[PDB]
């Protein structure tokens, strides 16, 4: 086995019993991968300074009853992935210093472990992930009182006693996941800090009453459950996480410090009046895919501590935004929704409002403060603090001149808007801020813009267009990346394409009827710079 | 009715769902090593055999109401031109 | 973290009666109670009685694998040519029970066992009886198949479980069956028209058997809930019966997260709490009966049969 | 209406998207050496149903 | 059918639903059945040994 100092690793496969010729001034053994049936006392006793003791992916199942007895100094086992449970009595005797013990993936069953696990008065950190428990009674554990990571994840555990976990007066981090639990009635462990229930058959969740004791939970998972109810958590003053993605919750200060609240894919076919006003200091709030009607936030002072919203394809009809009342909502979602008609101001009252996605809903902005536009409209116009503003696929039948005049966003996109008419001057006031534009799929015909003067413009789309012709360039301005596919070009002029050999990195032209013989820049432009 | 579908997760589920349940109807607690399989096509009796399994053989919610109608008593016609012979009983 | 335990079925209970009176509702077309004051006061008529009486009477571990073998019938030039001759009438086919008792060693085993034919014959349409032989001289009646009109081979099956446990039993050496035509007794002549090979593919058992080295209150089950309609529900519009046992479901059936290496112990859970294998087991009835009632509408009794209404097992999903 | 022929209300209180009709498999593995020509029942699904 | 001895009265029934609905669809002015003794085909002849 290879050989540096104090450490002999062994190779990955290749050996059936422990190697014997080895001197024990080594401190770090690893025997992963081989064919090793079982451990025996004597070779195995000659090593004595040991702290690292690596026996996963074995073929071990009988262990001497005082085999790692004597290794006074063992500070780590890892035994995964092995085949204990043909297992005989004793198993590991009392071990005197270990801070982590692995026992990962050994086919472990409801009373072997109590037979086979032994008071370690040290142990830090224990793993029976990937085995086959079935209960927790208040045998199972006993004798550490020094055990914080316990990790029950790929079990099959149904059942769980009243005291399965008084013999654990310092737990912060557990893992249930992937389990079979289908109910808990109460809450009994105060110290816990990370509990992980995603991904069970969980139907309800409940706590404890009368508190001698603050819980002092923050991390908390629900995921992937059943549950038919928002939990009651007016015993967990200190969630700061919460997951209830995938259940089946429909709602009909205990949350005052609340900080990342998710709960999308669940059935919240409607959000009562009382339910937004105590979850204060909340930062993330997600109720994408719920079926929310209408989201009604109207009362001032509601999440003023709110940096995102997410309500994306719920089929919202409208939204009741007051005024002040979100005044740090920074990126908001709103795709996937069929909006049709808004107050002119419910974007503009948001005071730092940044992305504003509105993928699908069909919503047609307004000329502005002068030359109006039609009723039922929307004002992009007055929001000086937006950044980025996604309006695919809103199907809108005519652009205006103001829609975007005082919004120095730096990213805007149109694409998938067929039979697009754009206004001139359209995209006034975005000439020194805007960075990205996108047309593609548009099925315009001529680009009437102020493109010379889009200095700051990097990257242009306008593909799968009709596009027939483009101004003139007079000047090597920044753009770098220009999309010109599926378009009616076939011969493109050099002069008017001005510059564009300093900056320019991809032009692309593949789909296009482009014809040999008769481009001569594209030949010169495809030798250096772009190809295709 | 509002929904709570992703196909993805109820196709991953379904599939663990059928890897236990292989494993499960055969008793298995762990896949067979294939180390000393010999190589080569199934020999030609095996593959006849799972040809032979694997083809194809040709061996309302509302309620309803209830009816009772007699035979024709045997008073007229019944015994005339099909005697009750100790071959067969006639309705 | 104590897991739920107890479970009260009180409520459980009124959920089931006020589903059952909905059911009930829906199933007749009724959007409400029908008018009963109409009723003629005083006894039902007897004939009324009798129908009710009639149709109210009674009259007339495979979650596992199984493997499967195949045993050949024997060549006809062993038994079958000499005294059992095919003849018009009939199809001769017999089987060694040394190889049928070494393919399946106990008789215990046995799951299914059918037997299979090749058909020859396409158009014309005849109508067969399989029997099977009971002793050197007699025969007995086991099934007989409608066979349809082809353009093509087709085969065919005949279920034989219980003649082949009973000769890995108390049967002898050679056994056999006998396939001929239908003879009705004003049918003074019949043959077997229909051709099958053999007479390349002979007739086969395709046995199935558990194999030898493979030998050996919270969950969903059924619950008892009688439900009167003169107390539960407060009817009077149904004269029969006055209450019947509508016993309901009740159990969780928790999803088992699987690995590629489990306790031998634990793999019997997944029989239990999931046998389809489904993302989402659910603890749905199995076996349902339905009754029948004689309820009025205005001045006439009716005798109607509400389908599908007793539950008799519960599985999961 | 052919999805309701067994819809029992009040037997489980939440009607459920079961499977109606199931069809076995027959497979082919090996046992060391041995090959063994087994048939599962109830893996396919072809038809649904509400109860 | 195959009848089972019996010491007592019972009743037995037959399914002729695809019977009777041709019947009430296209059906003459009397149809009607005919219970029979299974007759084997070597030739011979049995007798119904039924009390109806």
């Amino acid at each position: 086995c290879k050989m540096v100092d104090k450490k002999v690793s062994c190779q990955v496969l290749g050996l059936l019993q422990v190697p014997s010729v080895l001197p024990p001034d080594t401190e770090t053994l690893d025997l992963s991968g081989n064919q090793l049936r079982s451990i025996l006392a004597s070779p195995l006793g000659f090593y004595t300074a040991l702290r690292h003791l690596d026996l996963s992916t074995n073929e071990i199942s009988f262990l001497q009853p005082g085999a790692f007895q004597a290794l006074t100094h063992l500070e780590h086992l890892s035994l995964a992935h092995n085949r204990l449970a043909m297992a005989s009595a004793g198993g590991l005797g009392p071990l005197p210093r270990v801070t982590s013990l692995d026992l990962s993936g050994n086919s472990l069953y409801s009373g072997l472990l109590e037979r086979l696990l032994g008071e370690a008065p040290s142990l830090h950190t224990l793993s029976l992930a990937e085995n086959s428990l079935t209960r927790l009674t208040r045998h199972t554990f006993r004798d550490m009182p020094a055990l914080e990571q316990l990790d029950l994840h790929s079990n099959v555990l149904m059942d769980i006693e009243d005291g399965a976990f008084e013999g654990l007066p310092r737990l912060t981090h557990l893992n249930l996941s992937r389990n079979s639990l289908t109910c808990i009635s109460d809450f009994s462990l105060q110290q816990l800090r990370v509990l992980d229930l995603s991904c069970n058959s969980i139907e309800a969740f409940q706590t404890a009453s009368q508190p001698q004791a603050e819980f002092q939970l923050t991390w908390l998972d629900l995921r992937e459950n059943k549950l038919l109810h928002f939990p009651d958590l007016a015993a967990l003053p200190r969630l700061i996480y919460l997951n209830l993605s995938n259940n089946l919750i429909r709602l009909p200060r205990p949350l005052s410090q609340l900080l990342n609240l998710d709960l999308s894919y669940n059935e919240i076919e409607l959000i009562p009046d009382s339910f937004l006003e105590h979850l204060t200091s909340l930062c993330f709030l997600n109720l994408s895919r719920n079926c929310l009607r209408t989201f009604e936030a109207r009362r001032l002072g509601s999440l003023p501590c709110l940096m995102l919203l997410d309500l994306s394809h719920n089929a919202l009809e409208t939204l009741e935004l007051g005024a002040r009342a979100l005044g740090s909502l920074r990126t908001l979602l709103l795709q996937g929704n069929a909006l049709r008609d808004l107050p002119p101001y419910t974007f503009a009252n948001l005071a730092s409002l940044q992305r504003l996605n509105l993928q699908g809903n069909r919503v047609s902005p307004c000329g502005g403060p002068d030359e109006p536009g039609p009723s039922g409209c929307v004002a992009f116009s007055g929001i000086t603090s937006l950044r980025s503003l996604s309006l695919v696929d809103n199907e809108i039948e005519l652009l205006r001149a103001g829609a975007f005049l005082h919004t120095p966003l730096t990213e805007l996109d149109l694409s998938s808007n067929p039979g697009l008419e754009v206004a001139t001057g359209a995209l006034g006031g975005l000439e020194a801020s805007l960075e990205v534009l996108a047309l593609q799929g548009n099925g315009l015909m001529v680009l009437q813009v102020d493109l010379p003067c889009f200095i700051c413009l990097k990257r242009l789309n306008l593909a799968e267009n009709r596009l027939s012709h483009l101004p003139a360039w007079t000047q090597a301005v920044s753009l770098e990346v220009l999309d010109l596919r599926n378009n009616s070009f076939s011969l493109l002029p050099g002069s008017a394409m001005g510059g564009l050999e300093t900056s320019l990195r991809r032009l692309y032209l593949q789909g296009n009827p482009l014809s040999c013989c008769g481009n001569g820049w594209l030949a010169a432009q495809l030798h250096q710079g772009r190809v295709d | 009715t509002c929904k709570t579908i992703d196909m993805e997760l109820v196709k991953r589920k379904r599939i663990e769902a059928i890897r236990g349940q292989i494993l499960s109807k055969l008793r298995l607690a762990s896949p067979p090593s294939q180390g000393e399989v010999p190589p080569g096509p199934l020999p030609e009796a095996v593959l006849a055999l799972y040809n032979s399994t694997r083809d194809r053989v040709a061996g309302d919610y509302y309620a309803k109401e209830v009816t009772r109608v007699l035979m024709v008593e045997t008073h007229n016609e019944i015994y005339d031109k099909f005697k009750q012979s100790t071959h067969s009983i006639y309705m | 973290l104590s897991t739920c335990k107890t479970i009260d079925m009180e409520l459980v209970k009124r959920k089931r009666i006020e589903a059952i009176r909905g059911q009930i509702l829906s199933k007749l077309r009724l959007a409400s109670p029908p008018s009963q004051g109409e009723v003629p006061p005083g006894p039902l008529p007897e004939a009324v009685l009798a129908l009710y009486n009639s149709t109210r009477d009674r009259v007339a571990a495979d979650y596992y694998a199984k493997e499967v073998t195949r045993v050949l019938m024997v060549e006809t030039h062993n038994e079958i040519y000499d005294k059992f001759k095919q003849s018009t009438h009939s199809i001769y086919m017999f089987f060694n029970t040394s190889e049928l008792r070494e393919a399946v060693p106990e008789p215990v085993l046995l799951s299914r066992a059918e037997l299979r034919l090749l058909r020859l014959k396409l158009k014309v349409e005849q109508h067969v009886e399989l029997y099977q032989k009971y002793s050197n001289n007699s025969w007995r009646y086991l099934s007989n198949r409608l066979l349809a009109p082809s353009d093509s081979p087709e085969w065919l099956s005949f279920d034989v479980t219980g003649v082949v446990r009973q000769w890995l039993s108390r049967g002898g050496e050679i056994e056999g069956f006998r396939l001929s035509a239908h003879c009705s007794c004003d049918s003074r002549d019949n043959t077997l028209q229909v051709d099958i090979n053999g007479f390349m593919n002979r007739p086969f058992l395709l046995l199935m058997a558990t194999p030898l080295e493979r030998a050996q209150e919270k969950n969903c089950c059924v619950r008892q809930l009688y439900i009167d309609f003169r107390k539960d529900l407060g009817w009077k519009w149904i004269h029969e019966p006055k209450g019947y046992h509508a016993n309901f479901c009740l159990g969780p059936c928790p999803y088992i997260w699987s690995l590629d290496t489990q306790y031998s112990k634990v793999l019997a859970l997944y029989n239990q709490h999931n046998p389809g294998a489904s993302a989402a087991p659910c603890c749905v009835p199995q076996a349902l009966e339905p009754l029948p009632i004689v309820y009025y509408v205005g001045r006439k009794p009716k005798v109607e049969q509400l389908s599908n209404m007793i539950v008799r097992s519960c599985k999961c999903s």
